């Protein structure tokens, strides 16, 4: 497999026939084609492409060529050429810069009247590349932008039910996606009506006529279908010329009608490039649909005369019933009705689509001004700078890379998150669906995601379906179609022939399940397969009418659905929760693999790029806790940087450490450093606690789980949580505003750790309220009242023109500073208008677990830490081990999510080594496992793919064949139950219970950022009410809801205390916090801001609003 | 009659039902929990989307 790879035996009986494929190749290809790469023109020439085109030019020859309205001269762009980048990934991250690099274009002007010719390179300036881990590093983020999911143009056929009077109607809409629209429905009336850019319905025989159709022609070929020779007798157009005239006399009534200007307009209307375009995927579709002009290769952007009559055939053709047609000039295709749900026609807008459109509208916006300035300049003078713009080409690219839903932040959160979210398929955004709409029809699972879309993985927030991830064995079809890889079956015998299929190219066939058994030679064994048809069904068929074969049984999950261990005996709203949770695990300090887990937990640590892997082999030539050096075999040297003590965009600690010494042989793509959550390589998110399923004095009662100190004292499950801190100094009209040690009114021992300039030393503790770095403003009028007068004459201290505005810790937050950051403008930094320094400080602190912090499994099993044991209260094994967790039984059964269990007795088999008594013979359990997993010793890890693990009867075969502890006795009997003593009486418990080992994760839903309260504080500007939506100072909604329930107890006093008192009553409000700090009762409450505020706008508005007794 | 028929000639009453009914609506889903501030387990789709 890979050169490193720790021995991890696996429990899969079947054979992988095709490696996984790059995980990271949807981000990457797409940019690969965007931009033209070497290797990229070498891949598609070697798959059957001739001249084949990148990105960039093909939006460069649309562009390409120019020509002014008089006609006498010409420019146009060739040859993209690309240098090298301006900086390094890590410098740009550290300036806040952006990593792109410098595009040439070479462009030519040629004027007509005379024959001069211009030719010279244009700087287009800065375009933002990507690193090797498909992130865009912009303002010194790392973002990602996410795969569209859009509805591929072309020509699509529906028939609904009419309501009013029963029967159906047959109607076909061609959308071009560039272009206006052109439709032909059925009505009740047998007829066939046309109606050109939805406007009003038009008999089809005029078009036909307006395209130079005559009546002999049309009742000698349309001569199967009597709807259209109805319509021809009720069409009153004698001549094509009437056609035309009689269009544009309905289409714009206004415009005096002519011949020549009704068939311009036509002309124009659609077949036309500049007007009407089908984005070179229409056609591709409408010549799959229709079957014309097959085989040759096309690069017309219009309707082909053929393809409307080809379509008003098969609409009638679908009315008539026919299930097969075929015209002249084409190939003979099948006749049946489409919907917008399946694969066929929902194509995929990746990154490199997602930037070409914006290149294209940018450069549209550059030649309105560029032909602009030619119209206006003079001849002879004019070079090609002179009559180019780049300034709003970087404007649209900068502001798709800042502001496009698409591009957002990448989930830095763990290695899982960022692998995740790169291969996101997202149904939102730009021409896609609103957040509230489509309900329950675009979300739901389509028999076609098999193979090209997880349905079980998917957010279940607002974006609940419209959301996905592809799956394992998935890449995008350059047209832009998810299409996945088959096995080809002939004669019932499997072979090695993997094609990649669409959704449509497999409707036309009868694939088969991966786990069917097969002969050794490769024939089928049984005679009935179970197989999927081409309406999404599954049925029973005969061997030999099987097509093609799944490639592996874990064809349909993604990345993250395949790291769940026993996935097929978990229910699916279960494994869609444990997936989903499985992206939200904080790195620990101490990373740990898990002791039982599926064959992803490797590659989906290597593909995410969280580790270092050495590009070629070598020999280590020194390690250190910093960087990486080693000494090729051709005596090239090579090191890596380790970024040690990183905050990820989330606050989570991001940090690698070498796993090599000195010395060590290291073969390519072997892992030589590790990232946050993974270990020797292998993805290692969570940790593996001894687990006991018992209800314990009712201290886990409802999914609440008990935890030992043990994990409190060893860090067991402790992490690093770093947070930023920026303050800014700037001019004002007063005065620039300056940082300074100094600070008034304030005593000297609270800044004792700040350093000469005024901030705070790195390496100090710092807690809430303290400051971190100084800062004064400017005041101004002071007016002291004679109150402050005396005192400060009193005690001598004179007045101030300066305020303190010091940075101070948000409340709640605690730790160290380990980095502090300075930009200024006395430097040349970059900051913004106005602002002079700017200062950031980030402060790292160490959260141990605590009550309340959230933690789960991998199959939906969730839970808050409700308490903590002592080390000797909690239940321990005959031989002394105290369990580490202890999860409720009642909660088990009802989810329905028995893979836990299954992990736990796995665990427990895996922690304690096992030997079958093989020697005798094979067990009848024991004959199908692979002869490598006959026995292994203590701490063993192995391996359950997913949906061809181990069976329960293997499972339960090893639970009694475990070997003995250091004492010579088994814990655990062969029902997978062991008896414990209890903790705090020590008698032993009446009954065994189920102890094994399970793996759990920390969750990022700590307490320590979910807990609010408030006194009194700021208030809205407006509505003088309480201001929310932070944690620092946000208060608590009462809604109407609780107020019912208020009037329900027949609580008045209180719901009017607490509608007016503590919420925008200003007069009363003051009164209420004297009272109280005086000891005084609390007064009778006024009327509120809400109600004098409304009677003072009532009475604006002319009306007498009075009150009276 | 049955060929006379009704044409429902300028129902105005009938639109201000239909806004009367969708102004109340508006108020319904306003009336229940927005995102602003949730304290489920974790962040479920709620009627409003
Ligand atoms: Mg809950």
């Amino acid at each position: 497999s890979v050169p490193g790879a720790p021995n991890r035996v696996s429990f899969a009986k079947l054979r992988e026939p095709l490696e996984v494929p790059g995980l990271l190749d949807v981000q990457t290809d797409s940019f690969e084609w965007l931009v033209g790469s070497d290797r990229w023109r070498q891949a598609a020439i070697d798959r059957g492409e001739e001249n084949p085109v990148g990105g960039l030019e093909e939006v460069l020859a649309e562009l390409s060529p120019i020509e002014d309205f008089s006609g006498s001269m010409s420019l146009s762009f060739s040859d993209p050429r690309f240098d090298e980048v301006k900086a390094s990934v890590d410098e740009c991250k550290d300036k806040d810069m952006t990593y792109a690099a410098p595009l040439f274009v070479t462009a030519e002007f040629i004027n007509n009247n005379t024959g001069e010719i211009k030719s010279q390179t244009v700087f287009m300036g800065d375009f933002p590349m990507m690193t090797e881990k498909g992130t865009f590093i912009i303002n010194g983020t790392e973002r990602v932008v996410v795969s569209q999911l859009v509805r591929s143009p072309g020509v699509y056929f529906d028939e609904t039910i009419d309501k009013s009077t029963e029967k159906t109607l047959h109607s076909v809409k061609v959308i071009p996606g560039r272009g206006a629209w052109l439709e032909f429905d059925v009505d009740k009336r047998d007829t066939v009506g046309v109606r050109i850019d939805r406007k009003r319905r038009q008999p089809v025989t005029v078009l036909l006529k307006a395209l130079g159709w005559t009546n002999e022609q049309i009742v000698e070929r349309f001569g199967f279908s009597e709807i259209m020779m109805g319509t021809l007798e009720k069409d009153t157009t004698s001549g094509t010329d009437e056609a035309l005239l009689d269009i544009y006399r309905k289409l714009r009534p206004g415009e005096p009608p002519t011949k020549e200007s009704a068939q311009t307009l036509l002309e124009n209307l659609f077949f036309k490039e500049k007007r009407y375009d089908l984005a070179r995927v229409g056609r591709y579709k409408v010549n799959k649909k229709l079957g014309l002009n097959a085989g040759k290769p096309i690069t017309s952007s219009t309707l082909t005369e053929e393809d409307v009559v080809a379509t008003i055939e098969y609409l009638v053709r679908l009315h008539e019933g026919q299930t097969s047609m075929t015209v002249p000039g084409g190939v003979e295709v099948p006749v049946e009705v489409d919907d917008i749900d399946h694969f066929g026609n929902r194509r995929l807008r990746t990154v490199g689509e997602l930037i070409q459109n914006q290149i294209r509208v940018g450069l549209s916006r550059m030649e309105r001004v560029v032909r602009e300035r030619m119209t206006t300049q003079d001849v002879e003078a004019i070079t090609p700078q002179t009559l180019i713009n780049i300034r709003p080409v970087v404007a649209a690219i900068k502001e798709f890379f800042g502001t496009s839903q698409l591009s957002q932040f990448m989930d830095q959160n763990n290695p899982l998150s960022g692998l995740t979210h790169k291969r996101r398929l997202s149904a939102l955004g730009p021409g896609g669906l609103s957040r509230e709409r489509a309900g329950l029809e675009v979300r739901d699972v389509h028999p076609s995601h098999y193979g090209r879309m997880c349905p079980i993985e998917t957010p279940e927030g607002p974006n609940i379906g419209l959301i996905g991830s592809l799956s394992v064995y998935a890449r995008v079809n350059p047209f832009g179609f998810i299409e996945t890889p088959y096995r080809k079956v002939e004669n019932g015998v499997v072979t090695d022939q993997i094609d990649y299929l669409t959704a449509d190219e497999e409707d036309r066939h009868v694939v088969a399940q991966a786990n069917s058994p097969t002969d050794e030679n490769g024939r089928f064994t049984e005679d009935r397969v179970m197989v999927r048809k081409k309406g999404g069904e599954v049925e029973f068929v005969s061997a030999d009418q099987v097509d093609y074969m799944d490639v592996s049984p874990r064809q349909m999950v993604s990345v993250a659905t395949a790291m769940i261990p026993f996935l097929e005996h978990d229910d699916a709203n279960r494994a869609l929760m444990g997936a989903n949770m499985q992206r939200q695990a904080v790195p620990l300090v101490r990373s740990e693999a898990p002791l039982v887990g599926t064959g992803m937990e490797l590659r989906a640590a290597i593909d995410a790029g969280d580790v270092v892997v050495a590009d070629k082999t070598g020999v280590i030539e020194e390690v250190s806790a910093d960087y990486i050096t080693v000494m090729a075999d051709d005596g090239t040297r090579q090191s890596y940087r380790l970024r040690k003590f990183a905050r990820s965009n989330h606050g989570t600690c991001a940090n690698q450490r070498p796993i090599v010494d000195a010395g060590q042989r290291v073969e390519a793509g072997q892992v030589i450093a590790d990232g946050p959550c993974t270990q020797n390589g292998e993805m290692a998110l969570g940790k593996n606690l001894l687990v006991a399923i018992m209800p314990w004095e009712g201290h886990n009662y409802e999914d609440a789980i008990i935890l030992s100190n043990r994990l409190v004292e060893e860090d067991v499950l402790t992490s690093i949580h770093i947070e930023e801190h920026e303050i800014d100094a700037r001019d004002t009209k007063l005065g620039a505003e300056e940082i300074t040690r100094d600070i008034p009114n304030v005593s000297d021992e609270v800044l004792a750790d700040l350093d000469e300039r005024g901030i705070v030393r790195i390496g100090a503790e710092v807690r809430d309220g303290d400051i971190l770095v100084g800062k004064v403003t400017p005041k101004g009028e002071t007016e002291l009242t004679p109150e402050e007068r005396l005192l400060r004459a009193i005690f001598g201290e004179k007045a101030r023109e300066v305020r303190d505005t010091s940075l101070k810790v948000p409340h709640g937050e605690s730790g160290k500073v380990i980095g502090i950051r300075v930009f200024s403008r006395e430097d040349d930094d970059e900051l913004p208008a106005g602002v002079n320094e700017l200062v950031r400080v980030y402060v790292a602190q160490k959260r141990k677990i605590s009550d309340g912090d959230k933690l789960a499994g991998r199959h939906g099993n969730k839970g808050v830490i409700g308490k903590i044991l002592p080390v000797e209260d909690m239940p321990f094994l005959p031989d002394g081990t105290p369990v580490d967790i202890i999860l409720n039984t009642h909660g088990v059964p009802r989810r329905m999510n028995i893979g836990q269990i299954l992990e736990t007795h796995l665990g427990w088999v895996a922690k304690a080594g096992w030997n079958i008594d093989v020697a005798a013979g094979v067990p009848d359990w024991a004959s199908k496992l692979p002869e490598e997993l006959y026995s292994a010793p203590a701490d063993s890890t192995v391996a359950t793919p997913v949906f061809d693990g181990a069976q329960e009867g293997e499972l339960a075969g090893l639970l009694g064949s475990t070997l003995p502890n250091r004492d010579g006795e088994v814990m655990v009997d062969a029902d997978g139950k062991s008896t414990l003593f209890d903790g705090r009486s020590g008698e032993p418990f009446p009954y065994p219970v189920t102890v094994g080992y399970m793996y759990i994760l920390k969750l990022h839903h700590l307490v320590d950022d979910k807990i609010h309260a408030r006194s009194t504080g700021p208030y809205s500007m407006i509505t003088q009410q309480p201001l929310g939506g932070k944690a620092q100072f946000g208060g608590q909604r009462f809604g109407e809801m609780e107020c019912w329930a208020m009037q329900a107890y027949g609580a008045a006093y209180t719901l009017q205390e607490l509608l007016t008192i503590k919420s925008d009553d200003t007069v009363g409000r003051v009164k209420v916090y004297e009272a109280i700090v005086k000891g005084e009762n609390i007064p009778e409450p006024g009327i509120p801001e809400s109600f004098k505020v409304l009677l003072k706008e009532l009475q604006s508005l002319c009306l007498n609003v009075e009150v009276l007794s | 009659v049955d060929l006379l028929g009704r044409n429902k000639a300028a129902d105005e009453a009938a639109e201000r039902e239909r806004r009367e009914e969708e102004a109340y609506a508006a108020g319904v889903l306003d009336l229940m929990v927005d995102r602003e501030d949730l304290m489920d387990d974790e962040d479920h789709l709620l009627a409003q989307d």
